[PDB]
């Protein structure tokens, strides 16, 4: 899982292989792919819980 | 075969955690699969033929059954040198695992030949240079003529 890059940088790494077959389905050649995680507490929360902004990243198979 | 670590360099006690087995340090493996011994109680299916895998090595006069039936052992090159160095033969065939799910492990019906699949072998470092759990590797590819 996510690690620090460092004790004080704030900044987190993980390697990932690409899957062949998630759900016994397999992968085609230019799919779209969406990185979604939600960051409950961004800038507009007052409190960690409150509101959620969500923060996105498409890639491709080549 | 009672331990989810079979196979494996590591200890039989063991438990299941966040970032994997604990019992687990260092292991071998073929296609990305675990290199293991057709033992056990799942390891009763025939494939294509009624032989099974286990017996169907046997036939092929291969006794390198899998990592733990080689006696391969990570031995320290000094008394205080902190470098450990182990030795196997690749074989000509070996038995793929079906699903790793399940205790004892759950082999196929049939013998493959280790041709043309990459060699991996993985180590798990319980304290890196930061004192957390990290797991490094190494890769080749075995060749024919």
């Amino acid at each position: 899982d996510f690690r620090e890059t460092g004790d004080s940088t704030g900044i987190f790494q993980i390697v990932i292989e690409i899957p062949e077959s998630l759900s016994n389905d397999k992968l085609e050649r230019g799919e779209e792919i969406i990185l979604e995680y939600t960051d409950w507490g961004p800038s507009g929360s007052d409190y960690v819980g409150d509101e959620d902004e969500d923060v996105n990243l498409t890639i491709y198979t080549s | 075969n009672s331990k989810a670590t079979d196979d494996a360099v590591g200890s039989a006690t063991t438990q299941s955690l966040s970032f994997g087995e604990l019992g687990r340090l260092l292991d071998v493996t073929f296609d990305d699969v675990i290199w293991s011994t057709p033992d056990g109680a799942n390891n009763t299916a025939t494939g294509n033929d009624s032989d099974t895998c286990s017996t169907e090595l046997s036939n092929a006069g291969i006794t390198d059954t899998g990592l733990g039936a080689t006696g391969f052992t990570l031995v320290e090159t000094g008394a205080a040198t902190g470098v450990f160095v182990g030795d196997f033969q690749i074989p000509s065939f070996w038995c793929r695992v079906s699903d790793t799910t399940t205790t004892p492990y759950t082999y196929a019906g049939d013998e493959e030949t280790t041709t043309g699949l990459d060699i991996e072998v993985n180590y798990v470092d319980f304290r890196d240079a930061s004192g957390e759990i990290v797991e490094v590797g190494d890769s080749a590819g075995v060749r024919a003529n």
